[PDB]
RNA sequence: GGUCCAGACUCCUACGGGAGGCAGCAGUGGGGAAUAUUGGACAAUGGGCGAAAGCCUGAUCCAGCCAUGCCGCGUGUGUGAAGAAGGUCUUCGGAUUGUAAAGCACUUUAAGUUGGGAGGAAGGGCAGUAAGUUAAUACCUUGCUGUUUUGACGUUACCAACAGAAUAAGCACCGGCUAACUUCGUGCCAGCAGCCGCGGUAAUACGAAGGGUGCAAGCGUUAAUCGGAAUUACUGGGCGUA
RNA sequence: GAACUGAAGAGUUUGAUCAUGGCUCAGAUUGAACGCUGGCGGCAGGCCUAACACAUGCAAGUCGAGCGGAUGAAGGGAGCU
């Protein structure tokens, strides 16, 4: 199906994540349909920990996209704030 | 390996074995020692190889 | 790497002051600084335009004690930046942490300020920095660690920096050895003998 | 912390390998070469400037003139490796090794083939041994190689 | 990393009779100037199945090797004129190596030892409570509360203490182009060379030694692309005699 | 407010000169190789040749809440011990 998951970038022991809407049978860092924000496990300082597009996320969830476990938790946390 | 195949894991003080993992083919009469220090073994082997080429 | 060796043949070869000793006693009464180093010292040997450009670049590099690859990086950054790379290079060289510590009177020379910085005795924004290339920004407060405030080196360096000229772009708080970087010193704040046009000419070839 | 005038002689740290020239030894001693050769004329058989001199006599002459002598190893890796590799305690008995030698067809393969029950002499090109064979067997009494 | 047929090539065999496909991750032989470990874990992000625990995952996350590249940091800092001893050159007066060394006094980054110490962790099991679903204080789903439980990397990043200057500099070049010069050997030899060109008895060009100039954990050489080349000229060339 | 800003020549044909014209050099780059030398770390990279042949391990399984069957715990017990 179509899912929303985390694509890993950054560098060794310094991970950065893009919240990506992908066909499920693609590479983790391969082709995607749309990026709807990012997540920073380290952040600190002026860096934000995570940001999401509410509009795009709701639109894709309304079209039948299944988010992962981390994407579900992070999206509900973002909606909490 | 031991004599008749069937790979083993340890070799005692007077048991002939077949070791697999060297880089080149040694010659009979050479002695082998366990170094337990990668860098020392590699540099000593390089030094010995240089001396061997020079003497040849 | 680092140039470690006789730090006065450089002055004789460049032919200028090119401060490398503490300046306590003198320069003339240590080396007879009027001849090029080596056996063929009495010869004059007028040299060519490429030689003049090379000598200018070497003089700047030996003044600030940086090697060739880092200097090329500095030149590329100065060219990338806006507004007349010629003094951009000097702006960028005059902001290194070792040079700033030297200008504040904490060290007698650049080598001793490098000794201090590398050996974890300097804090920039209340936190330790030990990279003698850290580009300090306007408004930082270079200080000395409390466990390193009783070194004599700082005492002689301060009492000897008391008479070399007023920098007038850093304020040193002498009693407790704390400084402040107001801004980068403009071209008119440095000596008007370096011909940076020769450096830019040399690298643009 | 000004200038203090030195009083006594000059002492150095001379380094000597397997062999050295008299000129090099004098150079590391900060003395004129012709002096050192002269010092041989007053002690046993003289030498020349360029003749290759050994290590024992080099150390002797360097210590005779009051210098700190520290030598070096030509193959220091081997001594460094050997030194920090051989240190252990404890001791146990081991199975004995034994070799079998003799004339051509006197029957040294058949004896081992009976002791092991292996009948390897049936094969073998030309009915002769051309490779050294090493076996570990459990005899009626104990283990033997 | 499925089936069938045919083929080339290897192998098994008890001679009746079958099997195989590393251009998956390690690894071997071979070819070559030349390119690495039979490593660890599913802790993290993903994928398959499951209802859910959970199972699988050479994807992935990490470790090992190699100056292959880029970047950063060390190999100490100040004073020190008997301008020591030795080397080299000399007009034999001296100059230079050179504040360089020694001496004196400081500092401990990195490396060594010891002790502290995050962040990568979301979740899962159990127990309780409240809402919705019904027909129901059932099951179940969802908020929350309490307890328990998870990290390969890993002796993590980072931080504090101890000792001592202690553990750490080489490579190319010096006739012009092109920064940097003299002596000694050799004598159209031995040799050098990118192009002009050096060497036939005073060679700043060969080989050493003193000195110096460039770079610097690298420095040179070889191979290859563009540039300079307006030398295929669109931008931007020419054709009387080149 | 920014997203640019940018262009060097020299040696060699002659007794000397100008032109034409070729050769060579000074720069920046490599998945590089070789020679000499070699302390540390961070981030990357690593069969360009034989789509040559491959010993040995692992790389794709899961569902008992779809279905028979056989494996048959702890226990409740019953008898003898
Ligand atoms: N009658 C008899 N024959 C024997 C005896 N031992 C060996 N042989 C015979 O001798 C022949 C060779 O014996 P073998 O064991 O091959 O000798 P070898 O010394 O091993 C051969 P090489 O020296 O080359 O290794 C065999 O054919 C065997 O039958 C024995 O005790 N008795
Ligand atoms: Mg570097
Ligand atoms: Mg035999
Ligand atoms: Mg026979
Ligand atoms: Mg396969
Ligand atoms: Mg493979
Ligand atoms: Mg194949
Ligand atoms: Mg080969
Ligand atoms: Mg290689
Ligand atoms: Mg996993
Ligand atoms: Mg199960
Ligand atoms: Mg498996
Ligand atoms: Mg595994
Ligand atoms: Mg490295
Ligand atoms: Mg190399
Ligand atoms: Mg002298
Ligand atoms: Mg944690
Ligand atoms: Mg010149
Ligand atoms: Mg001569
Ligand atoms: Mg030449
Ligand atoms: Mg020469
Ligand atoms: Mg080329
Ligand atoms: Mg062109
Ligand atoms: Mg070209
Ligand atoms: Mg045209
Ligand atoms: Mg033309
Ligand atoms: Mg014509
Ligand atoms: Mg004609
Ligand atoms: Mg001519
Ligand atoms: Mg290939």
């Amino acid at each position: 199906m179509v899912t929303i998951r985390l694509a890993r970038g950054g560098s060794k022991k310094r991970p950065f994540y893009h919240l990506t809407v992908t066909n499920s049978r693609n590479a983790r860092d391969g082709r995607f349909v749309e990026r709807i924000g990012f997540f920073n496990p380290v952040a600190t300082g002026g860096e934000v920990r995570l940001s999401v597009d509410q509009e795009r996320a709701t639109y894709w969830l309304g079209q039948g996209a299944q988010p992962s476990e981390r994407v579900a938790q992070l999206l509900k946390d973002a909606a909490k704030a | 390996l031991d004599e008749n195949g069937k790979p083993i894991k340890e070799a005692g003080p007077s048991i002939p074995v077949e070791i697999l993992g060297l880089d080149g083919t040694p010659d009979a009469g050479d002695e082998m020692t366990v170094v337990a220090d990668e860098k020392k073994a590699r540099e000593v082997a390089l030094f010995r190889q240089g001396k061997f080429r020079e003497v040849k | 790497a680092r140039y470690i060796g006789p730090k006065c043949k450089l002055s004789r070869r460049e032919g200028t002051d090119l401060f490398l000793k503490s300046g306590a006693r003198a320069l003339d009464s240590k080396c007879k600084a009027e001849n090029v180093p080596g056996q063929h010292g009495q010869r004059r040997g007028r040299l060519s335009d490429y030689g003049l450009q090379l000598r200018e670049k070497q003089k700047v590099r030996r003044i600030y004690g940086v090697l060739e690859r880092q200097f090329r990086g500095y030149y590329q950054e100065a060219s990338r930046r806006k507004g007349s790379t010629g003094e951009n290079l000097l702006q960028l060289l005059e902001c290194r942490l070792d040079n700033v510590v030297y200008r504040m009177g904490f060290g007698s020379t650049r080598s001793e300020s490098r000794q201090l910085v590398s050996h974890k005795a300097i804090t920039v924004n209340g936190q330790t920095v030990n990279i003698p290339s850290y580009q300090v920004k306007a408004g930082d407060v270079v200080a000395v660690r409390e466990k390193s405030k009783n070194q004599l080196r700082i005492a002689q360096a301060l009492e000897l920096c008391g008479q070399r000229g007023r920098v007038e772009w850093v304020e040193v708080d002498l009693d407790k050895k704390a400084g402040t970087f107001k801004s980068a010193p403009a071209r008119s704040d440095l000596s008007a003998d370096i011909n940076e046009n020769l450096i830019v000419e040399l690298y643009s070839k | 912390h000004g200038f203090q005038n030195p009083t006594g002689p000059i002492v150095r740290e001379v380094n000597i390998g397997e062999t050295i020239t008299v000129a090099e030894l004098a150079a590391q001693m900060s003395v004129k070469g012709a002096e050192v050769v002269k010092f041989m004329f007053k002690m046993g058989s003289p030498v020349t400037i360029n003749q290759v001199l050994d290590q024992e006599t080099a150390q002797l002459v360097a210590e005779e003139l009051g210098h700190k002598v520290k030598l070096v190893s030509e193959n220091a890796l081997e001594e460094q490796l050997a030194e920090s590799l051989k240190f252990e305690g404890e001791a146990v008995t081991r199975a004995p090794v034994v070799t079998v030698m003799g004339h051509v067809d006197h029957g040294k393969t058949s004896l081992l083939d009976y002791i092991r029950r292996a009948k390897v002499a049936a094969g073998e090109a030309g009915g002769i041994t051309q490779h050294i064979g090493a076996y570990h067997v459990e005899t009626e009494r104990g283990m033997v190689t």
